[PDB]
């Protein structure tokens, strides 16, 4: 009961926190909600379709705003589950977190707006849909990301915004007076900026053939170098995740080394015609013929826990085959000048024997 | 030999309580949760498949007597314990601080207790300094 | 005859199934000529054009339809050359498969219509046109990248529709009254859309200069973020498709590791001097001086399978070198241990003899 | 005179075929006077300029084609160096090459229009201009890369072509009657591809709601699919190149292995004790105390060699040098087992010395 | 104070020059500054916002001038603290350069104009922008990329120029009478170039419906080739930044190897029992029981050299860990070579002793 | 030696029928299918050219006896079927189970007979146990 | 030996002025400048880490004598030289000429002094060459 | 010796006309083309870098001495020649035709006359196989 009542706390945590199966699943659900919601908002905003679309939005967001209240409830509830934090004063000091405060404000903003109201609706449409992430997992790869390729962007942003200055100026210049589009520089660098970016509206663009000549000749590298930026992350993005990848690998392997080596250990340390090894039989005999059994278990967890950890060793990369097999060469170099001084001692005694 | 086989006998009939030669994959786990561990279904499989030769889901005498029999300068364990002792060593150096043997083998996988870990450092700080090399380690666990 | 006919129903199960060479060629043209009824349907639905449009279409219609129908009969007919189906039972259970099913649904619709007809031939033409692959290769890979690339595409989604949606609402604020292109936040969520993918219609953008500002900073990141997703899927189709290379390649060297084994058997198992190898000998008899011509034609083999062999032990990736290298490393590290087990030896006898 | 007119004939062969220096600048400026010519063709097909455009025109016209009939001239002259065409008849046979037939008519055509004009001039222009390559390496390059990625290119072309159809087939359908854009299905195809392309013209667009929303899904995937093959191009690009620069290093390999075997035989073959050497002093006494500095000058050349050969090992890969090294350890594998062999017979011996 | 002043002027430069810390920081803010002065330019060219815009741009182009003058004296008067340049002389010599050039025409020029203005600010505005650099890094990095992969980008731009030369000519064929947007082939190539880029204003557009078909079957190549050249960027900017890093890694390997042998040497030149040592101690001597302290305090250097400089040989890659590696195996290859003529030796023996 | 020497001329005969000295490419084929198996000339073209010496298309009787004479240690295929059973070993354990290989040796290549795979886990299974390493089995084979 | 741990016990007092039997950072860093070299606060930390032992901050007398006692041999120094001259062997030939030794010893890290230099070039051209062969160079170190 | 230093001096007296005891670069070249052969400028440069070792732009008696009592084994040019050859080995298996020789030796960088292919040759096909081991043959340059 009470035991029970642990496990489902600390399964409930698991869930609301990063979860693997169908928690996903509901996390899908209730992200699809707050979409549903976002899209009748926006069918609301429509006039012809106003009626039906608030009438169902109301209910929506009634659906939504019970559903956000009872979810942080729980995970307050549930904080109690990690060591970190137990007991009511465990609860608040996790709800202390910026991330719980974010969610209550939203919550409180909710409740006050539902108990210029479009406006906020709206806003805070946006930021439970930002808050949804709930772990900065996109933030950070992007982040981590940009850092990572801060040269090739910082080298992209420079040129393209040299580019677009240029282009923007000198065709200002040609189309200043024949064309209305261009009557201000800010007009310029605007038509500037939709058509390097590709965008191309169509609401200006040069008329005079010198001016559209520039614009051509500037264009050319100046889209190029806007959509750069965007191949650079996609390829960052593909990079980190590799990374992660490995980082993840590494730690998989890190476990089952622990295993291997407990259960090694113990297994050497049940060896029944070796003495003083009662500090590992009174183990399992506070677990609890019985000898050989308890040392036919040991032996099979070690069997187990040794294929475990070698099928934990996939390269994975050349570099990891590469640094296990470099680890092994040392061992084999120092093995072989070993085997030189033996062979040197052999020719020492030549000497002496001959 | 004959008395190691005598002793054989009376472990196989401790697990293979039906006495019919084969060790079934719920005798082995009754057994287990006897001497109070729970594993899971899926990891009695494995283990029997680890041991099992005929492919049969269970264990003959035969095949018991070979598992048991198996010391472990035969499993060829020295690379495997190598390569998690390093993976354990974030240095490279070839050796590893006392505290973090005291703290990864009392958290990590199967934790073990603490006197455990305390004959561990008896039979490894042979030389008395807690920066007890792996790699000379498993060579002494190997004799 | 009879054997020619098993022949031939293998020879067409083939090229109806998975092929090759030719049978390639003869799939480009059905689709072809799919491709040139659907271009005939198109300028059929033009109206000055229509009525040679419609003349042409109506007999190249019939073509299709029987083409299509002979070519489903064939492939129920050759079924029985897999020893998976064989008889007419076994083609009928063939033909329970659901890419079948789907076959014979679009085989009947097509002929009922044929024997408001515009819009199911139009469906009709996209379903066979999806039904031209045969194998889900591509859908396969597609889903296999997107799957296996799935935290890229997460991330840039949900970036991408968060810059979505506070641009679409920012400008929104912004040119609520004084454009009448944003009338409704549907309307700027449209245009949202059709400017961060950078199509750029032209018929709604910003007028308002701090909604234009406002546009212009939010589509930067809105227009990189909408071009990600290509270039991750790019660089996902290559990697998916070097993995697959990689395992069609280790399947060409699994084949012929069996013919170089069966082949080293039957050669060491020919030799002359040694005896007991009649069980050996009696596969060549039943095949049937002769005896000294069996074992050169087997050591012939023997040769030939494994020069076929070390060719088919090509690097084709540092990965393999590696692995193989390291399997010949432990090898030495072996012979090594034995050679130091040698000189403990001698070195042990050093005192009996000195 | 007749040496150094061979000398020069090479010299013009070399030039006109491909080259490495400076004949690389002229080849630019060719381009660029050929160039020029289009542009005064462009300009010329401008009417308020038409005047001192077509009077420039002319004149660059009589010089582009001067310099076409002089450059064939002088190519096909050269044609003579080559030990594979040689005398009139050699340079005719060269001349038979499919390359100079293109040239030949292009040269023609040009002399025939010159002594409904625009026409053949402007396409006449379109051919020279595919003439410049002069060498298909970029169409080779290009026509290697769809190639090697044919899966990748087919699958994205496949997907894509499905979602132009669909989403095009969906909107004429939900834009059929209220927009006047749609008015039949081949309209409604090229506002799909305008739009996936994301070109969006914006001369037609979805204004139904529905079809608006149907039209946002499906663009969506549609123009990522479209951006796929740019990418997948793009990266087989890449790759080419670099395969391409590892077989040119191999060559460049292979030569200086042969310069360094030459040499090394050579003062192998000019040592003073040795004897039986002169068929090697021969070749120097050809080409000519001197004894002496023939082995000197012949030492001089195999270190040289050597220190080149040895130069030319770079890495430049990682399979390059896990190859070498592979190569060395099989020969470390030998070595070890000799020693083996060699222990085996110590201690063999072992037994009739005790 | 003087020796103080020494340092502040080293601490200067460094700041002037490439910094590393708060020196960025300060950078960053002399940008901003510059271009918060191009955006009130821009909202001064504005003409309802003219007012308050030029009262904000004079201070702020004031403050802007200031500062660049302040700066340019600082770097001069800085100059002398690097060997390269010291005294007036050698400021004047740095002053020599020709950034220094460009920075101080600029400065003159604006100090003209403040003490047909708007388009010599504009230009201004534009060159201290392109100023900002400060070390052509980013041009380097581009350049560097362009010529690296100089035969993918210039294929692309071959295939593209093709593609749209034709693709205009043809759609000025087709659309030259019925549609005013192609009255001339200069038109249409405008248009072929702006929808190759996927542009698309939408000022100009095939409407007869071959010149429809002829600009879809183009464009689609088109537009994949104007893109390819960005893709082939981005790729190229990863790979030139991965090189630098891999350069800068070795760099920082090289300085501590340096270290390293200077201690070993200095340790090994410190041992108590060797004498002739005094070479060694004279240098501590000279930065000054003691001995047996100097020694310690030597060997402790050693040490800590010895860590610094095995944690500099990361592996960084898999090539550097096979070069290492291979290294060590070529010792090994040494060794073994020595055991094998060592045991030959005792083979040789073997006779003797028999 | 004599005796082996005329049994090579009894077999370049049996395969030389013109008797020119000369073994031709239809010359082999038709012995081939004489013995019951179908070649494609390419595949012959590929042998002839492997025991090719001469550069001629045929096998004079020096290349022959040469060819007949090259025992299996000679040609070093040690390393090679270390490398195909490896190849068909799963695990990397360095054995395999007796199922693989009675299952892919009549299934994969030139498939082979009951009696075949038995003799080869007869002379494999020198310790009994089907889950033959196939390392000790090519230094078998060796020698 | 025990002149050398007197020796020893001179060298701790000199370093723990306070003669606690621990020395403190402070008291390093404050004997290192009257040496006449200032180093930094964490470059201390990081010397003081590789001797300590006991996870201390500081060094008792066992340490300090290990310290000490401590050859270079046992330091294995072999593979770090050999690959820090590699590093600047620009040719790989196994060989570098005298005055890049004479430029990069004096103007990388740690400069030393002419006399320095002098007496490495001393012990490094035993064969008189100026192109030393490191690896000799530091095998002479480790004897 | 002291012939084979009179030798060395009757060789440097040769080359170093001018008699100085230094060869100069414009003095080998014109020793060079009254041999029949012309370098280029760069290339005698690289040369006499090569075998410079005082870094003079010339060479000392001393220099030369050594350059001719360097005996290919000091070389050390196993490797390379070994390298080399593999690289000319389009198979991989260890050996080379003779016809590939005939054809590359007299159509690759320094060309080989006629007699000198066949003299090596000669040496290489010590079996007469015409498959010549490269492995073998640079062992026996090498005694
Ligand atoms: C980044 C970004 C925008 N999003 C996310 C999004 C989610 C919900 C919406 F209603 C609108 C947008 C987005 C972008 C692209 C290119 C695609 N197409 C694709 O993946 O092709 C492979 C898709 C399917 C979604
Ligand atoms: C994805 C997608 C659409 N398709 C397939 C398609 C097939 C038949 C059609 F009528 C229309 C479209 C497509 C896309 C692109 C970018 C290109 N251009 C190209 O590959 O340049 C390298 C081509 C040639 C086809």
């Amino acid at each position: 009961r009470n035991a029970f009542y642990r496990k489902l706390q600390n399964f409930l945590y698991n869930v609301l926190e990063r979860p693997r199966g169908w928690a996903f699943i509901y996390h899908a659900y209730v992200f699809l909600l707050v979409f549903s919601c976002l899209v009748l908002s926006v069918f609301s905003t429509i006039k012809e379709y106003e009626k039906s679309s608030e009438g169902a939005l109301y209910i929506l967001e009634i659906v939504t705003i019970v559903v956000f209240g009872v979810e942080y409830f729980v995970r307050i509830w549930a904080a109690g589950c990690c060591c970190r934090y137990r007991g009511w004063r465990g609860r608040l000091k996790f709800a202390r977190k910026p991330f719980c405060v974010i969610d209550i404000m939203v919550l409180i903003a909710s409740i006050a707006v539902l108990a210029s109201a479009l406006r906020s609706l709206r806003f805070l449409q946006i930021l439970r849909m930002i808050r949804m992430d709930r772990r900065g997992g996109t933030w950070k790869l992007l982040g981590s990301v940009v850092y990572a390729h801060s040269k090739e962007l910082v080298t992209a942003w420079y040129i393209g915004f040299l580019c677009l200055i240029l282009a923007s100026f000198l065709v200002y210049l040609a189309e200043k007076g024949e064309n209305d589009h261009f009557d201000t520089y800010a007009d310029a660098l605007w038509w500037g900026l939709i058509t390097l970016t590709t965008i191309g509206y169509g609401d200006k663009y040069p008329q005079t053939w010198n001016g559209r000549l520039l614009a051509a000749t500037f264009t050319l590298i100046g889209v190029s170098f806007f959509a750069l930026p965007a191949g650079i992350l996609g390829s960052g993005f593909a990079l980190k995740v590799q990374e992660q990848h490995r980082q993840k690998h590494f730690e998989k392997r890190r476990n089952p080394a622990a295993g291997l080596i407990q259960s090694a250990w113990r297994f050497y340390a049940t060896n029944l015609s070796r003495t003083d090894l009662h500090s590992t039989w009174q183990y399992y005999e506070r677990t609890v013929g019985l000898k050989v059994s308890i040392r036919a278990v040991c032996v099979m967890r070690f069997l187990v826990s040794k294929r475990k950890f070698k099928e934990s060793l996939r390269p994975y990369d050349v570099m990891d085959v590469i640094e296990q097999y470099s680890a092994g060469h040392l061992d084999m170099l120092s093995r072989i000048k070993s085997l030189q001084s033996r062979v040197d001692q052999i020719v020492g005694r030549g000497p002496a024997i001959t | 030999t004959e008395e190691q086989i005598a002793e054989f006998k009376e472990a196989f009939s401790l697990f293979d309580k039906d006495g019919d030669g084969t060790i079934t994959t719920k005798e082995l786990g009754t057994v287990m949760r006897s001497l109070g561990q729970n594993p899971t279904e899926a990891e009695l499989q494995d283990m029997i498949n680890e041991v099992d030769a005929d492919g049969n889901g269970t264990i003959d005498f035969p095949e018991f007597l070979t598992m048991m029999a198996r010391k472990m300068k035969d499993t060829d364990s020295e690379e495997e314990i190598r390569e998690a002792f390093r993976v354990f060593d974030k240095d490279g150096n070839g050796y590893i601080s006392a505290a973090e043997l005291r703290h990864v083998m009392t958290n990590l996988g199967e934790k073990l207790t603490d006197e455990e870990v305390d004959e561990m450092i008896r039979e490894a700080d042979i030389d008395g300094d807690g920066q007890v090399n792996y790699e000379e380690f498993v060579q002494m666990m190997t004799a």
